[PDB]
């Protein structure tokens, strides 16, 4: 049973390898220390990490973010360090709790919530500068930059483009555990159950599909290990038995394999496939469908069944009933 | 009125979910699946009387050629003609293709089935910078064992059918990962050293336990044109020669179990 | 019919059972003992979902449902048409599941690589007997396992986690949803960087594994490395299940309240209440 | 922190859609007990004699009753109200005819909100209406009441802690959570929903497409409404001691006839009850009531689900008395 599966037997050190980028090589800030623990089931080496202008202003923004976020939490459990710990998970910024329109907010109805969006916004702009540039100063392609804008997008989405599309803040998704999740109920309930929504479906299919994939993807590699699977790159430039074996295995089993770079593809499309279609989801929710469950019933989608209680006609239907 | 609501009984979302379904499809047949598609195409089967042409469905399925400039100077082309030379001591077990196939000799050294290797390139997979990525500690000097964890040099490795086959010489290591790769041992009786992959090693304080193949076996282990180096093909060749242990090892290695 | 580097790996041997009596390919297809008895399997499954949805009403896919009994059968059998379809469908998923995860070891044996994968899909049949067959016996029915249906299963998970307030708050979906999440990202930086890696655009030459590694450093201080991504990945995977089975099952024999009220533990602990 | 199996499960939907009620035995066990407390009803009397209209002095209410089923009343209200006190928290030891005490002025309104409950929406409670017990399960204070502000404990024969009190600022978002179910929910669903009838329940489109005219800007609700009928869903639950799909068919909440159970229905008559009762009975009385039970606003203690409910689908398990005690409703 291949261990070297589980962690790694016998650990090795030797000097701290660098690539250079294009530029921001004098930027890298941090001494390279090792974990013997973490290099059990990984790699030792922590650090050191790129700083650059896009690092730092994705920190200053991301920090502004949350502060404003804390701040607003704290004074919600006015101050008392005690209740803050304890009610953490409960406490939120909230985006306007009244109708407003568009028109920006009171700072103590969405106003705030509002900045910190800005800010997380900014943050995440920065950060994904970050993701990018650090791909072309090291020469590779970029790949990871563009699945990870969707998930800006798809944020965004939720965030302001939703609510702007509709018109009101009030839409927004709140700051906070709990708050940020409750939400997803009022959400779901307000636009008539979102699991009626094909979008959501969609992106469902491909989150389980990115679990399917990861599962097997990784599963397979281990399984391959023994003959190098994971040297991924070579792997590709060079097929070697091990991914042959790979294809093989899948061949035999559902009929129809990939090769060991398009199946990085699949999963990188499915990964990107799970924001782009949530953002469509969203996109089009409010916007031109006002109940997912009736817009189903519409195109003759969703399923009916027998009462088993008996169906009860809604009383606010009835003749001389109270308002 | 309604929002998103358009003429004939139809809205923007009934539109976007066709298009939606229009795309994902256009992507996975007429992209992936074509991807998928760069290794081991065009299919293989047998010929006979007449049949010579470019067979257009086996056009379709391939993409474009993808031309890979590698690190190291040189050049992949993919997808690309790269048939079997080698002569495989195989043979039908029956009629139909979906019948397996027989090792008529011996499976591990003429290696067939899961002692297969691919036909990679005859190099030395390098580090970033042109030097040989996996080698020996002997030469890897700046590379270590961390502390705490076994040094199996010295270490004796006992095979399969209990019994031991050899002494851990050195360490591959993966100058380019710091993951060592190789554990070099020598071949007691026949003055000569063979690499096994780690992942083929039970690696214990003070023996390694080798279960893929037997002790015997250890002397038909591929070799290395080099001491200190080692070629993807070797690489190849050595790891499937344990890995066809595992089915060829033995007799009943290759029988159902339950 | 065979890719160019296929022959020399389709040898005999690697079964569990029938030795060489099944050992054999139809097309890409290994079939061995296993695959037969998958398409046995999913042959009466296939069937019993026509024949009743035949006796149902519509046929549009969406809208066809396969329905457990209800709960007053508690764990007997039911007649066909009010269970039993279902009970008899649900026998042959499984056979048919296990079936398809015992052929992929045999799959590997002959191709003398790990069972990982294998071992990877118990996870999946794993989570499918919790929620079928273990929290219905918990519960002493198998009327509160889901309905076979594209649309009509949304409609349990739906009721399912109404019936606890808000299921959001249980720990157990947490615990997964966030790995669901963290699994889906993962794949997209992985994919992404093996993509980034051998395809750098223009003229680029193919990057290395220490390209690899000094991306993520660069990016989050840190890269757990090549092979050790995809043992990652596995057990993100992995965890989804693992994890969120423990949200299932205790949803009802463990815990009848609603799970926003569990985390009452924490917010009335007596110094901070 | 976990309830040991085994669990007790109705079925309130179509097999197949995890639809019902997920009970633990000891608990409703507990509550059986605590609601079987309940007076049995007092041996009835012979109606022999005049109408205590003319007998007594000051009575408005019941001067229909015979002495003798007067005399029963008032002692079957001392035993539901105040049976530790006794008919001095009423009365006057020397003018059983006098109102000095304010808890005498405020038992002939409760005696009219009482006849009226039973009366006018028996499409709510039916025919096993209320009795001063229904709320007060023995004491004069109701066990469970509402202010304008969420309070703690849901229970105010407990003792509340520091953080409990309305006058600790720092407890609000806990106050809050337990009057939803634990929720995170910034809304509180009694003064929105339950105090008057100025807010509508409803959120959810009844139109698949948005409808021009109502779907954009400040011309739709704001989604806080959405969350604020979830709260008010939540404690209606747990004031029930039940789920969702005890009314529901999450499937489409907003729909009734196959997509709802009678209860939901039932429910529906008890949010214009409570109104009816809070409106023009309870609130009120924050007039006649002592300082000392008012609430920070001035506002008297008013009812919600639980204070009927507390905990149950059906107060007291269903018991009735409605047919010992005519005096109580339904009037004709
Ligand atoms: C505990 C929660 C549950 C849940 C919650 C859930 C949600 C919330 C959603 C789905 C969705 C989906 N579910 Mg369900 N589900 C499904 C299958 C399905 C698909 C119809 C669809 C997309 C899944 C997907 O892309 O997989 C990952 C990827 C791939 C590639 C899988 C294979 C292809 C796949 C698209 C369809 C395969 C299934 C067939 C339609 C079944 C045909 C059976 C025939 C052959 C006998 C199966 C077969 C099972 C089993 C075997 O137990 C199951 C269990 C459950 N689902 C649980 C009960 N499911 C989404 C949907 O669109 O509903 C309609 C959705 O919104
Ligand atoms: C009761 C409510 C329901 C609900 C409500 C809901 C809503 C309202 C939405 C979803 C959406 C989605 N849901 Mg659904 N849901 C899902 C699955 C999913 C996801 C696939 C998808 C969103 C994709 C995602 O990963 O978001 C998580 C990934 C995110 C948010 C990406 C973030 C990326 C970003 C770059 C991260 C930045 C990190 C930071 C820098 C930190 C910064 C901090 C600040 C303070 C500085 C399943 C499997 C089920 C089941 C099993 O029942 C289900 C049921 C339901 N959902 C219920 C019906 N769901 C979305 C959708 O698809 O709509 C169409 C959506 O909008
Ligand atoms: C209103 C109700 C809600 C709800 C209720 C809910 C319940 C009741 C349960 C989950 C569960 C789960 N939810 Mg939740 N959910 C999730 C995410 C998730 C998943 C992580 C987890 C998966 C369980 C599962 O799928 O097993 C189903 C998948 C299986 C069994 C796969 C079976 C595959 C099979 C072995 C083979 C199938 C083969 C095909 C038939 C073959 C087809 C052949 C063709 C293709 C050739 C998200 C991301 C969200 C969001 C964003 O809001 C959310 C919201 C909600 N869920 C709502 C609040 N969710 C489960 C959980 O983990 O509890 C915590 C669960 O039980
Ligand atoms: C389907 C595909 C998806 C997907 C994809 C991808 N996701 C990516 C990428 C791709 C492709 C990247 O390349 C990028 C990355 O880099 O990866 C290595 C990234 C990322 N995904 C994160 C979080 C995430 N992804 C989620 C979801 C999905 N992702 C979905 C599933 C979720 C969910 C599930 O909610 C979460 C929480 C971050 C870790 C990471 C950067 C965030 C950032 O932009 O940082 C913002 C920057 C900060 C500096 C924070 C500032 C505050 C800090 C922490 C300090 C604390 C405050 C303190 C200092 C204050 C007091 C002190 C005082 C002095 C002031
Ligand atoms: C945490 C890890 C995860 C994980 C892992 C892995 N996943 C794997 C593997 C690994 C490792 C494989 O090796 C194996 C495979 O080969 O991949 C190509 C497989 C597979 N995962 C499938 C579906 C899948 N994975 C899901 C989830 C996860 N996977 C999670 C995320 C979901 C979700 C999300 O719902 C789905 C729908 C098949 C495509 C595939 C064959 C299954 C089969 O059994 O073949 C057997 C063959 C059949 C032809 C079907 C028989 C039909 C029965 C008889 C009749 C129908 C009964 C049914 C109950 C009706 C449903 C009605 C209604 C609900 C619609
Ligand atoms: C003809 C007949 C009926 C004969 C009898 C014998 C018999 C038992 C036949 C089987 C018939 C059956 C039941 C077929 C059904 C086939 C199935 C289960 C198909 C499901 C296909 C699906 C929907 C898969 C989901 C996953 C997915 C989206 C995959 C696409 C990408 C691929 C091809 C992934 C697998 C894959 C992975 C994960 C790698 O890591 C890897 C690494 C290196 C090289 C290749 C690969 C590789 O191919
Ligand atoms: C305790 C057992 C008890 C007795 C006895 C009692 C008697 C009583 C009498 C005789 C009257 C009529 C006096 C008159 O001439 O008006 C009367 C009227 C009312 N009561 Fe009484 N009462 C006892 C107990 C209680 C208790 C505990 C309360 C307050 C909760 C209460 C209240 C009232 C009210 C109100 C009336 C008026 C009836 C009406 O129709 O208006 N009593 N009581
Ligand atoms: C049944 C006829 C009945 C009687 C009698 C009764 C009496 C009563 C009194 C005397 C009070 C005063 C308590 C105090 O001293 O503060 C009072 C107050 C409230 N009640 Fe009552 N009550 C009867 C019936 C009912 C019913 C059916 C309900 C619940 C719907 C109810 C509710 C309340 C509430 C709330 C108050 C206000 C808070 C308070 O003053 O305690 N009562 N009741
Ligand atoms: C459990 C937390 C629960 C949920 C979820 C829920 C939701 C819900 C919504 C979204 C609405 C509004 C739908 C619309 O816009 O038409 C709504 C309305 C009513 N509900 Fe509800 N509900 C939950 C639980 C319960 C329970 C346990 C009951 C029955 C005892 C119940 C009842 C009702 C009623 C009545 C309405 C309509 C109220 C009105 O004034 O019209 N709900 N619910
Ligand atoms: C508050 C708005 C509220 C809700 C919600 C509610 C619901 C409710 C249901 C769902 C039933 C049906 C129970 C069943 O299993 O069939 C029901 C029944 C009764 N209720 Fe109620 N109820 C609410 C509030 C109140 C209040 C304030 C009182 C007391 C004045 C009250 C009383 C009753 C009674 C009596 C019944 C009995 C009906 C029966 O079938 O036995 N409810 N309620
Ligand atoms: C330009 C004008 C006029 C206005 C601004 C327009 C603009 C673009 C607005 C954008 C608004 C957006 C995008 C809003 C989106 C909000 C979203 C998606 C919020 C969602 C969830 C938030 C949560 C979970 C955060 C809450 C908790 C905190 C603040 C505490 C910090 C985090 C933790 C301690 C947990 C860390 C856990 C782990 C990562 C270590
Ligand atoms: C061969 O492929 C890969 C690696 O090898 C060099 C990595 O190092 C990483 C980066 C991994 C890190 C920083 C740790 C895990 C991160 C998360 C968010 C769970 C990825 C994604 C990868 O694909
Ligand atoms: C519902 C979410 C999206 C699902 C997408 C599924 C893609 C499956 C690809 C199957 C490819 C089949 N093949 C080889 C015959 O082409
Ligand atoms: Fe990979």
């Amino acid at each position: 049973a291949d261990y070297q599966t589980i962690y790694t037997q016998i650990q090795a050190r030797g000097p701290h390898i660098t690539v250079s980028g294009e530029w921001g090589d004098n930027d890298r800030v941090g001494k390279p220390f090792y974990s013997y623990w973490l290099g059990k089931i990984g790699d030792a080496q922590i650090g050191p990490i790129y700083l650059g202008a896009s690092g730092i202003a994705a920190f200053a923004f991301g920090s502004t973010a949350i502060l404003i976020i804390l701040f607003n939490m704290a004074a919600e459990v006015h101050f008392d360090p005690l209740q803050f710990f304890r009610q953490f998970f409960w406490l939120g910024l909230y985006p306007p709790k009244a109708q407003y329109g568009m028109g920006i907010p009171p700072l103590h109805d969405g106003g705030w919530w509002l900045m910190a969006g800005l800010f997380m916004t900014l943050s995440l702009g920065s950060w994904w500068i970050r993701v990018y540039s650090r791909a072309r100063a090291l020469g590779l392609g970029t790949h990871i930059a563009w699945n990870f804008a969707a998930a800006i997008f798809f944020v965004l989405c939720i965030g302001c483009i939703h609510p702007t599309l509709v018109g009101s803040w009030s839409e927004g998704v709140p700051f906070g555990i709990w708050p940020h999740i409750d939400w997803l109920t009022a959400f779901s309930i307000r636009y008539g159950n979102f699991y009626y929504c094909p979008w959501h479906g969609f992106s469902i299919g491909f989150a389980y599909g990115c679990g399917l994939l990861f599962a097997a993807h990784g599963a397979t590699i281990l399984a391959v290990a023994r003959f190098g699977g994971d040297r991924e790159i070579e792997q590709i430039t060079d097929r070697g038995t091990a991914v042959e074996r790979a294809a093989l295995f899948w061949r035999w089993t559902i009929g129809f394999n990939a090769t060991i770079e398009s199946v990085h593809r699949w999963g990188w499309f499915f990964s990107l496939m799970v924001m782009v279609s949530a953002s469509v989801g969203i996109l089009l929710t409010g916007t031109f469908v006002d109940n997912w469950y009736l817009w189903c019933v519409k195109h003759g989608a969703a399923p009916d069944y027998p009462a088993y209680l008996p169906a009860t006609p809604d009383p606010a239907s009835l003749p001389g009933a109270p308002k | 009125m309604y929002h998103g609501a358009l003429a004939q009984h139809l809205d923007i979302a009934q539109l976007v979910w066709y298009a939606q379904w229009l795309v994902i499809w256009t992507v996975v047949l007429l992209y992936l699946r074509r991807e998928d598609r760069r290794e081991g195409y065009p299919l293989v089967e047998p010929l006979g009387l007449v049949k010579l042409a470019p067979e257009d469905g086996q056009v379709y399925e391939l993409p474009y050629p993808k031309t890979f400039v590698l690190p190291h100077g040189g050049t992949v082309t993919v997808p690309r003609r790269r048939p079997e030379t080698r002569e495989l001591k195989l043979a039908q077990t029956d009629g139909f293709e979906g019948a397996p196939l027989q090792p008529t000799g011996n499976p591990l050294v003429d290696a067939v089935g899961p002692a297969s290797y691919a036909e990679r390139a005859e190099v030395v997979d390098a580090t970033v910078d042109g030097k040989a990525k996996i080698v020996p500690l002997r030469v890897a000097t700046d590379f270590s064992i961390a502390e705490g964890d076994v040094d199996p040099r010295g270490l004796p490795v006992v095979a399969a059918d209990g019994v031991e086959a050899g002494t851990v010489t050195d360490l591959w290591v993966d100058r380019s990962e710091h993951y060592f790769r190789y554990l070099e041992l020598s071949v007691a009786g026949s003055a000569r050293t063979a690499l096994i992959p780690l992942g083929f090693c039970d690696v214990k304080k003070d023996k390694i336990v080798v279960t893929s193949i037997l002790s015997e076996q250890f002397a038909n282990v591929p070799r290395l044109q080099s001491r200190d180096q080692i070629t993807l093909r070797e690489e190849d060749k050595v790891s499937a020669y344990y890995a066809g242990g595992l089915l060829y090892a033995t007799p009943e290695r290759a029988e159902s179990l339950l | 019919a065979l890719l160019s580097f296929e022959r020399k790996y389709r040898v005999r041997g690697g079964t569990l059972i029938g030795g060489d009596l099944f050992d054999f390919w139809v097309g890409p297809y290994f079939v061995g003992f296993f695959g037969v008895s998958a398409i046995f399997f999913i042959f009466l499954g296939v069937s019993l979902i026509g024949y009743a949805a035949s006796q149902g009403p519509t046929w549009d896919p969406f809208a066809i449902s396969i329905n457990p009994p209800d709960l007053k059968y508690g764990l007997g059998a039911a007649p066909l048409l009010e269970g039993g379809f279902w009970q008899a469908i649900t026998v042959c998923a499984l056979g048919a599941f296990i079936s398809w995860m015992l052929r992929e070891v045999e799959i590997s044996r002959k191709l003398g690589i790990g069972w990982h994968v294998p071992l990877a899909f118990c996870v999946p049949i794993f989570m499918f007997c919790v929620l079928q067959v273990f929290r219905p016996l918990l519960l002493g029915s198998w009327g509160h396992a889901f309905p076979y249906g594209i649309l009509s299963h949304l409609d349990w998970v739906n009721n399912f986690g109404y019936q606890y307030l808000n299921w959001h708050y249980n720990p157990g979906h947490m615990s997964s949803v966030s790995f669901l999440f963290v699994n889906a990202m993962a794949l997209g930086l992985h994919g992404g960087l093996i993509l980034s890696v051998a395809n750098p655009g223009d003229g680029d030459k193919v990057k290395t594994a220490e390209h690899e590694n000094q991306y993520f450093r660069d990016v989050v201080g840190y890269s757990i490395g090549a092979l050790s991504i995809h043992r990652l990945g596995l057990f993100l995977a992995s965890n989804i299940f693992l994890t969120g089975a423990f949200g299932t099952i205790a949803s009802g024999p463990f815990w009848t309240r609603g799970w926003p009220e569990w985390w009452g533990w924490w917010l009335d602990i007596p110094f901070w209440s | 922190c976990f309830e040991p199996p085994p669990a007790t499960t109705t079925q309130t939907g179509f097999r197949g859609l995890s639809m019902g009620e997920v009970l633990h035995p000891a608990t409703v066990k507990a509550k059986k007990e605590r609601d079987a407390q309940y007076p049995p009803a007092l041996a009835a009397v012979k109606a022999e004699g005049p109408p205590v209209s003319q007998v007594y002095k000051n009575v408005k209410v019941l001067g229909n009753l015979t002495e003798a089923e007067f005399l029963r009343t008032m002692t079957a209200i001392t035993e539901w109200v105040s049976p530790q006190e006794g008919c001095t928290y009423c009365h006057d030891e020397n003018n059983l005819a006098s109102e000095a005490k304010y808890p005498y002025v405020v038992a002939r309104r409760m005696l009219e909100m009482t006849r009226a409950i039973n009366t006018n929406w028996t499409q709510h409670v039916a025919q096993t209406g209320v009795t001063c017990y229904t709320c007060h399960r023995g004491t004069p204070l109701p066990p469970y009441v509402r202010y304008l502000e969420p309070t703690l404990p849901l229970n105010n024969r407990e003792t509340p802690t520091h953080v409990e009190r309305v006058e600790t600022r720092s407890g609000y978002v806990v106050r809050l959570a337990k009057y939803t179910a634990y929720s995170a929910l910034n809304y509180d669903p009694f003064t929105m929903f339950l105090a008057n009838d100025k807010r509508q329940v409803r959120v959810v489109p009844q139109t698949a497409l948005p409808l021009v005219g109502v779907s954009r800007g400040k011309e739709r609700r704001p989604l806080s409404d959405a969350y604020a009928t979830f709260a008010l869903m939540m404690s209606i639950s747990d004031s029930l001691g039940t789920n969702c799909t005890f009314c529901h068919n999450a499937q489409t909440f907003e729909s009734w006839g196959k997509k709802s159970t009678p209860q939901r229905a039932i429910a529906w008559w008890g949010i214009r009850m409570v109104r009816d009762l809070n409106m023009n009975y309870l609130a009120p009385l924050n007039a006649s009531l002592p300082a000392s039970r008012l609430g920070r606003q001035g506002e008297a203690p008013q009812a919600d689900c639980r204070t009927c409910h507390q905990g149950v689908t059906k107060p007291l398990f269903g018991a009735s008395r409605l047919k010992d005690y005519p005096e109580l409703g339904p009037i004709k």
